[PDB]
């Protein structure tokens, strides 16, 4: 949807609001964008960086900072701080699904 | 049935012999195979598939030959078989002099000589000239010493066909196969005066016979030369005498 | 999805709405198809009549050979086709006021067959056949669409399609039950057609030397219910169907069997009958039948 | 000429990239019918030769959005299209790269009833899985050549396929290798049951070859250099070195080391039938219980075991004894005389 579509609240539970099926998919499509825009001073990418890290060390984590995010998206950064139960599931598949962008067929590393 | 006292030779058998028929009454539809009967659903391939039930139909061409001496055109049953036939025979009975291997072509069924073909020339060309002929083809997973090998040209082959009979030393210490040697070893870059003459005419002779094998040896009909054309090579001065 | 389905659902649909007959002098031409519907909207009725030499004139009869040949394959493309159609013009007799069952009926085939030419390589196919009226039985409800109670998250799903044998639910009224073992049917939110069998026999001047009388079930779905007397001489236009039988047990050959467990089932069948219309072959209702 | 200058570098432009994400209230209808328009428009590029990459850089010329090009007009923060300005770096809309398209006018791709109803008898209802699998047709698994119609309107001529247990020796492939050999042998076969360093074979073979030296000495006089027999008429020889090893230097150094049917057949069908196939199945040894003039009588169009009983049976004798059969063979037979 839109950045400000998050911004609009209406929900019960905070975890119902976030895991409400076409805000989930806003939210996924959201940290897509996130993700794949955020780029550095010099012009070097930042997940850019992080996923050349991911592909050449193999490992099963991936060091995403907080500040860069909160200023890319304070919703996202605030929808983490509230109810990180969620979020971060969504995060990893859109991780996931980044990583098989940049190198397919990450399924027998890991 | 050559003479050599006369030095010259006559055909005989004509057995087999078919006297060409009306082919029709641009090179791309001359043969991809539609003529005479059958001239002029999307979403499945069988590229990689044989039917596990048959139901359809076998080319009907002629297949008249030898064990060996057969053209690309008639083993893939590919449809109008042209005169050029013969001259690919020819070229094959001229190689089987450049390597003093009388049985060439060992073929015991289509099979064999298509797959001496690829050994031959390469996977690539042979599905190249299939395409040309409007027919699909596929190997994979068979072992090839040569992989799409020899593209050096047939130079390469009669060269180690020879190599290992230099190696064993199989033939005659005056066996006239020694020059062709010497000359594939000068080429392939791996009183006296009578014997630069001769050594020089031998060069020629050979580099002609070469160049000729390869005019013959090509898949594509229309792209091959005629008898007349053969004749009209600089290796055949001996007519301008005439 | 299949394509040709697609396909020949959509050329249906298309020639309900720009195919036309002539009126030759009187009346130029006019849409038949349409002034059925209308007269469908004027009269509230549930079943369309299709004759099939209009069929087999347009479009050179290949699209009346696939309906023909494989009419039971088409029959829900020829549905939706025609819901389409209703929604396109006259929308208004598209529910019941839940919804209407259109019906659609085939009259006037190029042929007839009598009971003894039943083959089985036309099972499944559109034709008619010609029989004598034995036995007719009660007009009787049966299942359109069924609906059932769930088990756990006990509730009614509502107006679930049923087939021509018992169906279950896979979805459920709670998205997060997905269970389905007992299933408890209302009758309310249960869709229901009028359902009568009739057992015809073969004609008299039929009979070929020696045999004794050959006889078929017929069943009759829909308004058609009670339109034949028995010793009536009537003309059945349907589908050949088949329906299971377990009586030909004992019967020389191989008996079809399924293996799936062991998931064992015989598959012994008898050849009958699906018609969609039958027709029999004051002093002012007869004087109107009268040139 | 736009095209000239868009046709110039782009080839060698390495750098293509496509936004994704946009603001507008778009249906699910809507988002499917986005994702194949936005498929479509990756494709435009993809064949293009300019390579595409996941990630928004300021090297990346090429991005497009559909709203907010340079049409947001504030400043704005974390926007990529606010740094679009700043960079300079291209920005077009969806309608717009359809409109930049005119330039190219990119394809969009690369009914019959009746023919697809008997296109359908063959292969079946079409309504299977899109997949590799469909179990109506052998997929090839093993090394295999196959050959087939382009067209697949004839059958496969060739379509052979092996197991790879079968391929464990390397002398009896199913597929002949170039196994030279020796001794002037087919290429494809070579010296079974032989050894060209066998002492007795090559004893054996330097006696046939000193038998036959003056004839091959004479066949070297006969042919030098004139091209021609009866030209040649009017130096005896010429022998050009080698250091290849022959029979006698190969002789010599052993010595030194031991010094201390018919031809025609019957037209066959080509479709077996399924019963065919079943019986193939069960096909044993024949040892289970129960002179070359063997050959296909195309006249009586008869196969026989035998030819001298087929000759005197009694439908080849009637056959000879018919000279209606043999009468164009006169025709010709009296125009010679
Ligand atoms: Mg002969
Ligand atoms: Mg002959
Ligand atoms: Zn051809
Ligand atoms: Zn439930
Ligand atoms: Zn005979």
């Amino acid at each position: 949807l839109t950045l400000e579509s998050l911004s609009n609240v209406k929900a019960n539970s905070y975890s119902e609001w976030i895991t409400q099926p076409n805000v989930s998919r806003t939210i996924a499509r959201e940290l897509k964008s996130f993700l794949l825009e955020y780029t550095d001073e010099t012009g070097r990418s930042v997940y850019g960086a992080r996923i050349r890290t991911l592909g050449e060390m193999n490992s099963e984590s991936l060091e995403v900072n907080y500040r860069h995010l909160a200023e890319s998206k304070a919703i996202l950064a605030l929808f983490l701080a509230k109810c990180p139960e969620e979020m971060l599931k969504i995060f990893d598949l859109v991780a996931m699904e980044a990583t098989e962008l940049h190198y397919p067929d990450y399924a027998r590393i890991h | 049935l050559f003479n050599l006292e006369l030095g010259r030779g006559v055909l005989v058998d004509f057995g087999l012999a078919e006297a060409q028929m009306d082919y029709k009454s641009n090179h791309e539809q001359f043969c991809p195979c539609i003529m005479r009967n059958q001239y002029s659903v999307n979403g499945v391939d069988l590229t990689k598939g044989y039917p596990k039930n048959e139901t359809r139909r076998i080319k009907r061409a002629n297949r008249a030959g030898t064990r060996g001496f057969r053209a690309p055109e008639v083993l893939m049953k590919c449809g109008a078989q042209s005169t050029k036939i013969d001259i690919w025979s020819v070229g094959v009975i001229l190689l089987s002099l450049l390597g003093r291997r009388f049985p060439m072509f060992q073929s015991l069924d289509d099979a064999d000589s298509l797959l001496e073909l690829c050994t031959i020339f390469g996977w690539k060309e042979l599905r190249k000239c299939a395409a040309l002929h409007g027919l699909g083809f596929e190997a994979s997973g068979l072992i090839w010493d040569k992989p799409n090998g020899y593209s050096n040209g047939l130079k390469e082959f009669v060269y180690d066909l020879l190599n290992k009979e230099c190696t064993i030393g199989t033939f005659p210490e005056y066996s006239v196969a020694f020059e062709t040697f010497g000359f594939l070893q000068q080429e392939l870059h791996d009183d006296a005066y009578e014997l630069k003459k001769y050594q020089e005419e031998i060069w020629s002779d050979h580099y002609w016979c070469f160049q000729v094998l390869e005019q013959c040896f090509e898949m594509d009909p229309q792209k091959r030369s005629s008898a007349e054309d053969l004749l009209k090579t600089p290796f055949f001065n001996e007519l301008n005498e005439n | 999805d299949d394509v040709t389905g697609e396909k020949v659902r959509e050329a249906f649909e298309q020639f309900l709405e720009d195919f036309s007959v002539q009126s030759t002098d009187t009346g130029e031409v006019e849409k038949v198809y349409r002034a059925q519907i209308e007269f469908m909207k004027i009269y509230d009725l549930n079943t369309i009549y299709i004759d099939y030499q209009h069929l087999s004139m347009r479009e050179n009869g290949a699209l009346a050979m696939a309906i023909s040949e494989q009419y039971y394959r088409f029959l829900p493309f020829l549905q939706k086709g025609l819901r389409r159609v209703v929604r396109k013009y006259a929308p208004e007799l598209l529910n019941t006021s839940t919804e209407r069952v259109f019906q659609i009926s085939f009259f006037n085939l190029p042929t007839v067959h009598r009971i003894r030419d039943i083959r089985s390589e036309k099972i499944g196919s559109l034709l008619s056949i010609s029989g004598t009226v034995t036995r007719t039985s009660e007009v009787r409800p049966e299942l359109y669409k069924a609906s059932f109670t769930c088990d756990m998250c006990r509730a009614i799903v509502d107006n679930v399609e049923q087939s021509f044998k018992y169906t279950e639910p896979t979805f459920c009224p709670n998205p997060s039950c997905e269970n389905r073992a007992f299933w408890t049917l209302n009758v309310t939110r249960s869709r229901f057609l009028d359902w009568q069998k009739v057992r015809i026999q073969e004609n008299a001047n039929e009979i070929p030397t020696g045999s004794m009388p050959r006889t078929l079930d017929v069943i009759l779905r829909g308004d058609s219910v009670e339109r034949a007397k028995p010793g009536d001489r009537c003309k059945f236009t349907g589908v050949e169907i088949v329906v299971p039988d377990v009586t030909q047990l004992g019967l020389p050959g191989v008996k079809p069997s399924s293996t799936l467990s062991l998931g064992v089932r015989d598959l012994t069948y008898k050849i009958s009958f699906l018609a969609c219309h039958v027709i029999s072959i004051d002093q002012e209702v007869f004087l109107n039948s009268l040139s | 000429e736009w095209q000239t200058n868009w046709k110039k570098i782009m080839k060698r432009d390495s750098r293509i990239y496509f936004d994704i994400t946009d603001d507008v209230e778009m249906n699910t209808y809507n988002k499917s019918k986005m994702d194949k328009r936005r498929d479509l428009l990756k494709r435009g590029f993809l064949t293009l030769g300019a390579q595409i990459t996941q990630f928004f850089d300021t090297t990346v010329t090429i991005v497009i959005t559909r709203r907010s090009v340079e049409n947001i007009y504030l400043l704005k923060d974390t926007d990529i299209l606010s740094r679009a300005k700043k960079n300079y770096m291209k920005v077009w809309s969806y309608e717009k790269a359809a409109r930049f398209l005119k330039n190219l006018d990119v394809d969009l791709d690369h009914p019959t009833l009746s023919n697809l109803l008997h296109n359908e008898k063959l292969y079946g209802p079409t309504d299977r899985d899109p997949r590799t699998k469909r179990d109506d047709i052998h997929y090839f698994k093993y090394p295999h050549v196959y050959l087939y119609d382009l067209w697949q309107t004839w059958a496969p001529i060739i379509t052979l396929e092996w197991k790879p247990q079968e391929l464990t020796n390397l002398d009896e492939l199913p597929y002949p290798i170039l196994k030279i050999g020796s001794f002037g042998r087919c290429p494809f076969i070579g010296d079974r049951n032989y050894d060209e360093s066998s002492y007795k074979r090559v004893v054996k073979r330097y006696s046939r070859d000193k038998a036959n030296k003056k004839y091959a000495l004479q066949l070297r006089a006969l042919f030098q250099y004139h091209a021609d027999t009866l030209l040649n008429t009017s130096k005896n020889l010429i022998f050009i070195p080698h250091t290849c090893n022959d029979s006698t230097k190969s002789f010599k150094k052993w010595m030194q080391e031991k010094a201390k049917g018919n031809g025609l057949g019957p037209t066959r069908a080509s479709v077996m039938s399924k019963n065919m196939k079943s019986l193939s199945r069960l096909m044993v040894d024949r040892k289970l219980g129960v002179v070359k003039n063997s050959g296909y009588c195309e006249n009586c169009r008869v196969k026989y075991e035998s030819l001298e009983q087929h000759i005197v049976s009694e439908k080849h004798l009637s056959f000879a004894e018919n000279d209606l059969n043999f009468e164009a063979i006169d025709s010709l037979i009296e125009n010679l005389r």
